[PDB]
């Protein structure tokens, strides 16, 4: 899952 | 040496509020400083996230860019499985009177539903506040950890969760849960907030206030921590703490002469990373705090 909470979402 | 009264401090705040609501890119520039402080904390490796960066814990972190600081992470001591570690993506956020007023945490994963409940249990958490929807942006953002009406009892390790009641309200729901563990039965109250105030629409901020007021009707004090979570446990999680916190100061006549949302958030970001994710949330916090102050006149 780990996928930047910042990078858009 | 010459102290001023609360009201007067609110007036100082209110007086300013006017010009600030005007000052070009005031909020933008304000929030830009928060990111700066973080960037400097990460450059100097000031707040280590080693535990969260261990291999075995990668599956327990919803987002790789959202890691709980070591010195403020909630440690799980309660052992029930030979496979129960101490880690969990969460942090203690200090309150107006002391440490552990809040447990800012992420939406648990299928693989961390056990750890979640261990936490809630070990620290006698009474209130849980969910600030998000299971589905957002077309995908899943939180796993099921609570129980719903007429649905028997979900099981996570040795924990039993059943939903006794579910008082639906305007913008949020109140699930009265019953959790069983080794012959013991505790009552937990989950406040599920599905909607989020509208950035610039002053009227839409009322629902969120209603929540905290409701939440505080269940646990006025700070005897035990209040678990607050969102998908990542930073943005909306951060908006709730700050407003509740500020509100706690106001409820006891203790708003520092030099109070400022920027400073209250600055301090919170030192306890949990990315607390208050964007300019919009920053502004929301500010607008919500302002509404409260106006309500004190």
């Amino acid at each position: 899952y780990g996928e930047e909470y910042d990078d858009l979402y | 040496m010459a102290s001023m009264d609360q009201r007067e401090i609110l007036q100082k705040f209110l007086d300013e509020a006017q010009s600030k609501k005007i000052t070009k890119e005031e909020f933008a520039n304000e929030f830009l400083k928060l990111k700066r402080q973080s960037t400097k904390y990460k450059a100097d490796k000031t707040y280590p996230t080693t535990v969260a960066e261990k291999p075995k814990n990668i599956k327990k972190n919803r987002y790789k860019d959202i890691l709980p600081y070591d010195y403020s992470r909630v440690e799980l001591s309660l052992i029930t499985s030979d496979e129960d570690s101490s880690y969990i993506n969460a942090n203690f956020i200090k309150g107006v009177y002391g440490p552990k007023a809040y447990i800012a945490t992420q939406g648990p994963l299928s693989t961390t539903l056990l750890d979640f409940w261990r936490m809630i249990w070990e620290y006698s958490v009474l209130i849980i506040v969910m600030a998000c929807m299971e589905y957002e942006m077309g995908k899943k953002k939180c796993e099921r950890y609570w129980a719903e009406p007429g649905e028997m009892q979900l099981e996570f390790g040795p924990f039993s969760v059943s939903c006794e009641a579910e008082k639906r309200k305007s913008d949020y729901i109140i699930r009265t849960l019953k959790v069983k563990f080794n012959s013991e039965t505790r009552t937990i109250y989950q406040f599920h907030y599905k909607n989020w105030p509208d950035h610039d629409v002053p009227s839409s901020i009322d629902p969120i206030l209603e929540l905290i007021w409701d939440v505080r009707c269940y646990q006025e004090d700070d005897s035990v921590p209040i678990c607050i979570h969102s998908s990542a446990g930073c943005g909306r999680t951060g908006v709730i703490c700050a407003i509740d916190y500020t509100w706690m100061l106001l409820k006891d006549g203790i708003i520092p002469e030099n109070f400022s949302v920027f400073s209250l958030i600055r301090e919170m970001r030192t306890q949990r990373p990315s607390l208050v994710q964007t300019q919009e949330q920053y502004e929301l916090v500010y607008n919500a705090v302002l509404e409260l102050f106006k309500r004190q006149m």
